[PDB]
RNA sequence: AGCUUGUAGUCCGUAAGGGAGACAACCCAGCCCGUGGUUAAGGUCCCCAAGUGUCGACUAAGUGUUAAUACUAAAGGGCGUCCCAAGCCCCAGACAGCUGGAAGGUUAGCUUAGAAGCAGCUACCCUUCAAAGAGUGCGUAACAGCUCACCAGUCGAGGUU
RNA sequence: CCCUAACUGGAGUCCGGUGAAGCUUACAUUCUAGUGCACAGUCUAGAGACCUCUAGGGGGAAGUGAAGACCCCGUGGAGC
RNA sequence: GCAGCUUGCUACCUCGAUGUCGGUUCUUUCCAUCCUGGCCGUGCAGCAGCGGCCAAGGGUGAGGUUGUUCGCCUAUUAAAGGAGAUCGUGAGCUGGGUUUAGACCGUCGUGAGACAGGUCGGUUACUAUCUACUAGAGGUGCCCGAGGUCUGCGGGUAAGC
RNA sequence: GCUCAGGAAUAAGAGCUGAAUGCAUCUAAGCUCGAACUCUGACCUAAAAAGAGACCUCUUUAAGGAUUCCGGUAAAAGACC
């Protein structure tokens, strides 16, 4: 039979398509530290969307020199708190947690996630960790951060989300002096990254509910005179006859978004302190205005808006140092009619 | 450009006659698949 | 028709010319080769088989062919005689309905060998003993059973 | 030894290997390694190759004649690179 | 314990099966990642690439890819595990790579048949290079 | 080829029949394919501003009439985009009969073409009095 | 052709039980019930009862680990490896190398200028010395040397068909 | 049709009331190869499998409906 | 000699029914390689060819006639490869052809009728019991009681060409 | 709007060292390179991994969990925030 040949429908590289497990993205792998000790993560609020006009500084790039128009995300980023340290050893089956030491001083809102640990051991258990390092039992540390989104107005919920990162060093010694001086303290988004810079972002998508075969994977509809026959979205052939069973390949019905998902190469092109320069009349549909700092990200970013975003240093990223953007003219139309 | 050394480590080889295999000069048996017959590479 | 559709045996013998009919001729048209008058020849070496078969006459010939070519090319054409020795006198039907009367109908003519039975047989001087073991091996290339060259006579000449 | 018809080349020893530069009209230079000790020295249209392990030396000068073949032309017509007057 | 250093799988996984089916205490091997594969490299690493890509994902066959997890599973195959027997036997017995901080320093005996003293010839791989061929961090 | 600034959909469909605007003879041309488009199943091959694809003449002087040959786009309906921000849009499309490099046979065209396919083919940017 | 049609014996049909992975007709056995004992076919690393049994060799391919069998690949080749026999040269000295020699004449007959040992008749081109050639090849209009065949000094034990 | 998208009303999804029929030797959470009247969920050897429930389209149960309408046979019929 | 992808041969299964040809949709397997990756030879200057070896990751399209498979033709294209899955796929679709009952043309027959020749017309049933798969939940098992943050035995991928 | 490599081990193949067979030889041991293939690295999922996990905190007539109530970044019912 002279069969036509066709691209699989849809990809089976996020496979099995279900509900993430928590409303938090969580990060698989940590770059390779090349330069002073700092986090490598942080975590912010999604707002929507705008644009900017900036003069064009792509290198080689075809509009380079003249004005070009580029939307951009805005990401509301109140300062986070590093609320424990946590070491890790590794052996035949992998890393495994040995130690941790919370912060003495705390937010009184993370009652509502977990109950306030109480201000035991501080010195005793930070001596412990470098006597473990001393006898080189720890390879890896890592800082436990949370958010404290009680400063923000268009997000209603008040308590805080809990997740780890990782600092970058050259060696564990440095890494656990510097996770002993910033403990317990609050970081701003300036000092994790430099304007002008790359990141990765990670987010839980928007979801759909249950949705069909078309929707879900792409398929083609029943075109001619099938389409008045009895099946329109219903998918071709569920098998052969021989296997006797239907193929997890086969496209159905099911969940379909509220998957993690994660973008590369996203550019940083602004760092702002005050709302005023990108709220717009009106404020935002179904948020409100912008009352912290903020940071402007070129592109669009998974997920919507009040759900949280996190940001990673670039992990497969190719090109050197890019520079700080010009940026002209910010858009603040009203973005309702 | 013939210059000495450059046929002595280019062409100066004998090929097996049905595998194409190219061999040492003082042999007589394709060191990958043992065919008696071998030629030499072409000259000019 | 394939070489392996009449090279078993396994029916009797059908060779009575008077009873069947229209059977086709042969091809191989002499049955010795040189040196017919000469009789002082110290070697005598023959290609023998190693299995019952039968062969066809168009394998005889051009194992003929091939072992005169080789043997005038390389000994001369008055230093051998070779004779060959069995003559096609079976003979091949092939059915030609499916088997409603399948009995077949003759189309060519075969002939039926024994082990250690010789076929071939070249004579030649002391010098030319290798040419008539080079050509004694590709004749029997054509020929559709295992073959072994045994020297029959002068063994303690060559050997 | 050297050859070449138009193109100079520029054999340059630089750490643990021997940088190609400018073959047959090339911008990446190509790279071959020096395997042990096994000191080699750069002089006109010919390189010497010094050590104390047979093996090591016949596997550099290996290297260094497998690195410079020009891989899509005729022998006939093209011959350049490095190639041994001499083994081990 | 039994150490694993420079003994034949096959055999070595006959002798504790055959004394794990007797009934007894349970056994340890420890160091289950230089145990010797005798044949030559190529046919080995062939026949334990088609072992591991063989299976359908829903229900074919997952051939493990960790060092003890292989020697287990080796064991497991000379022992009737779907009975209750069996699955007793195989309640007893545990794989280390490596030596266990517990095990650490325990005394140790040896399958005097299984050695690769008693070979012929130096044709012969080890498991931990099967291992990471296979793709396995250990 | 070489690359431009905009971005340019692929309006007209293969198939389509666009009103030639050159003095070479021809009044109604009909796309029959695309250069340099290789497509997927069922995908009708689809065509845009700058696009050199092969026509078939329709309506013009007896002698150009039945006769295949090449030409480009320098006008669609349908918007497309600047490098700065903005959207450009015309009333009608149109095409110029030409040559594989570029150069036109006709030594006159008659209304706009857009500037695109001016700095893509320079020929055509010459031939042409009014760019927009 | 696990096709069709004959014939002798024995079977399945209508035949348990034991062994072959399962197996109508293949091997042991033709069978009333209960208990003890020894064997047949077949097996004895584990699954699985009983040998990680003994003696002498072979295979390096996971080849093989498959009585019969409707279930198991051929011609041809192998300076792969293990054996037998037959010839030939041989420590006063065989083979592979180290060496040079291959000088007398010739530049062989050759019309193209030239196929001058290597297009095309011939013959050992030396009376003579290991060698000396009508002679393969890098070279080669022709050659030419470099030198092929072919012997000679040289090592120092088996070599070769 | 390229190439599909949004929307409207009736069903479906969820809740209350009412309330049937048709396949059914038994068991049954399966997948691969072999074997077997040569097209096995049940035999042989492996591989997998914690149980219950809801929704969904129909891969398989050589799915169900039915003593084949095609071919042959019957010293069976009918019409022409 | 291999394959069983064309047509034959046989009559072992199915006549108290295993729903035919082609196309459409969707998934997968083989390599005996059309392109993409790597090599070898050449009577390979370069460009481009010719022949062979490894390699099945990705790609292999749009249209005119015809029911067609097959095949012819057109303009592109890196190339527009061939086969298997009950000649994959009708409790998914279609109904163009073949295969009922009606009628016409030609040829046979004395005639009823026939064609293995052509042409026009001609109903596509079912509420899913079991299993498989795609997603969503409730339990029980491990466990001091609860919460949080992690590791990673394993599974998937083409995520790029 | 984003959509990479780099590395390890290899196939055909190209070499080095090297004897049986004094020499020579890519192979008989041994070694070095070598593909859109394989593995690793990115990415999605994963303590119901029966070897059924690690660490920390809070508290054992409490910590904490559910139902009622006002809602939506979620939603066929459940679940989730
Ligand atoms: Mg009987
Ligand atoms: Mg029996
Ligand atoms: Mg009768
Ligand atoms: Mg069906
Ligand atoms: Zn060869």
């Amino acid at each position: 039979m002279a069969s036509i040949h066709r691209p699989k429908r849809g990809s089976l590289a996020f496979s099995p398509r279900k509900r993430a497990k928590s409303h938090i993205p969580r990060f698989r792998a940590w770059p390779e530290a090349t330069g002073e000790p700092k986090l490598q993560s942080f975590a912010g609020y999604k707002v929507g969307m705008t644009h900017v006009i900036m003069v064009d500084d792509t290198k080689n790039s075809l509009t380079q020199g003249m004005e070009i128009s580029v939307p951009v995300t805005v990401i509301e980023t109140p300062a986070i708190r590093v609320a424990a340290i946590r070491a890790y050893a590794e052996d035949s089956t992998g890393e495994k947690a040995i130690a941790e030491v919370w912060a003495a001083d705390l937010d009184p809102e993370l009652k509502r996630r977990i109950p306030i640990p109480a201000a035991g051991n501080q010195a005793e258990a930070l001596e412990n960790i470098g006597k473990l390092i001393e006898e080189g039992r720890v390879s890896d540390v890592r800082a436990v951060i949370y958010t404290l989104p009680k400063s923000l107005t268009g997000v209603p919920k008040k308590v805080p989300d809990i997740m780890e990162s990782g600092i970058s060093a050259r060696d564990l010694g440095t890494k656990f002096e510097y996770s002993k001086t910033i403990l317990g303290t609050l970081v701003s988004v300036t000092d994790v990254f430099k304007n002008g810079t790359l990141v990765d972002t990670a987010a839980i998508t928007i979801g759909k509910g249950t949705q069909g075969p078309v929707k879900r994977w792409g398929i083609q509809l029943m075109k001619g005179k099938h389409s008045r026959q009895g099946s329109l979205r219903q998918v071709g052939t569920l098998g052969a006859f021989n296997p006797s069973r239907v193929s997890w390949r086969v496209p159905q019905m099911g969940q379909m978004g509220y998957h993690q998902r994660t973008e590369f190469n996203k550019r940083i092109l602004k760092i702002g302190s005050d709302g005023e320069e990108v709220t717009p009349e009106g404020g935002f549909i179904n948020y409100g205005l912008v009352r912290g700092d903020y940071i402007l990200i070129k592109g669009s970013v998974p997920g919507p808006s009040k759900r949280l975003i996190r940001l990673r240093d670039p992990i497969r990223a190719k090109k050197a140092d890019l520079g700080e953007p010009n940026i002209l003219y910010i858009s603040r139309e009203s973005k309702q009619g | 450009a013939r210059f000495p050394e450059a046929e002595e480590r280019l062409l100066n080889k004998k090929i097996c006659m049905k595998c194409n295999a190219r061999n040492a000069i003082r042999a007589t048996r394709c060191r990958k698949c043992g065919y008696g017959t071998l030629r030499v590479k072409s000259k000019e | 028709k394939p070489g392996s559709m009449y090279r078993n045996v396994r029916q009797r013998s059908f060779t009575r010319r008077k009873y069947m009919g229209g059977v086709p001729g042969s091809q191989v048209i002499h049955y010795d080769m040189g040196d017919k008058a000469n009789t002082s020849f110290p070697v005598k070496i023959s290609l023998i088989v190693e299995e019952k078969c039968q062969i066809r006459h168009t394998a005889l010939e051009a194992a003929r062919i091939t072992a005169n070519r080789h043997l005038v090319a390389d000994t001369g054409k008055m230093g051998f005689y070779m004779k060959l020795r069995v003559y096609p006198h079976e003979v091949i039907r092939e059915n030609k309905s499916g088997m409603r009367r399948a009995f077949g109908k003759n189309v060519g003519t075969a002939a039926r060998v024994k082990p250690m039975q010789k076929i071939f047989t070249v004579a030649v001087e002391k010098q030319n003993f290798k040419a008539a073991k080079e050509a004694l091996w590709h004749a029997g290339q054509k020929l559709p059973t295992p073959c072994r060259i045994v020297v029959d006579e002068g063994a303690e000449l060559v050997q | 030894s050297i050859v070449y018809a138009h193109f100079p080349m520029q054999v340059k020893v630089d750490g643990k290997t021997l940088i190609i530069g400018n073959f047959l009209g090339e911008k990446k230079p190509r790279f071959a390694k020096i395997i042990g000790e096994t000191k080699v020295k750069v002089s006109g249209n010919d390189v010497t190759i010094t050590g104390i392990n047979k093996e090591d030396v016949g596997q550099t000068a290996a290297n260094i004649e497998q690195k410079t073949k020009i891989k899509r032309f005729d022998p006939r017509i093209f011959q350049d690179g490095i190639y041994i007057v001499q083994k081990a | 314990v039994i150490d694993a250093k420079g003994l034949i799988l096959g055999r070595l996984a006959s002798s504790v099966a055959k004394q794990l089916l007797s009934g007894d205490e349970k056994v340890y091997i420890i160091n289950a990642e230089q145990a010797i594969i005798s044949g030559s490299r190529a046919a080995t690493l062939r026949e334990y690439r088609e072992t591991r890509e063989r299976g359908a994902t829903e229900f074919g066959p997952y051939f493990p890819k960790r060092p003890d997890r292989i020697l287990k599973r080796t064991i497991r195959g000379m022992l009737p595990y779907k009975r209750a027997r069996g699955r007793d036997a195989m309640s007893r017995l545990k794989v280390y790579v490596g030596v266990p901080y517990e095990l650490k320093g325990a005394e140790t005996v040896t399958i005097p048949d299984a050695d690769m003293r008693l070979l012929s010839s130096s044709r012969y791989v080890e498991l931990g290079e099967v291992s990471q061929k296979m793709g396995s961090k250990f | 080829m070489k690359g431009m600034r905009s971005n340019i959909p692929r309006a007209l469909n293969a198939g389509a029949q666009i009103a030639c605007v050159d003095n070479t003879g021809a009044k109604v041309v009909e796309i029959i394919s695309v250069k340099k488009y290789r497509g997927v199943k069922n995908r009708m091959p689809c065509a845009g501003i700058g696009d050199m694809c092969v026509v078939s003449v329709k309506k013009g002087t007896p002698e150009m009439r039945k006769q295949v040959l090449l030409a480009v786009v320098v006008r669609q309906k349908q918007e497309f985009r600047r490098p700065d921000g903005l959207h450009v849009s015309f009333e009608d499309n149109a095409m110029v009969i030409t040559d594989e490099e570029g150069i036109p046979k006709g030594t006159d065209i008659k209304g706009p073409v857009a500037r695109e396919v001016a700095e893509r083919f320079p020929k055509i940017g010459t031939t042409a009095s009014i760019i927009v």
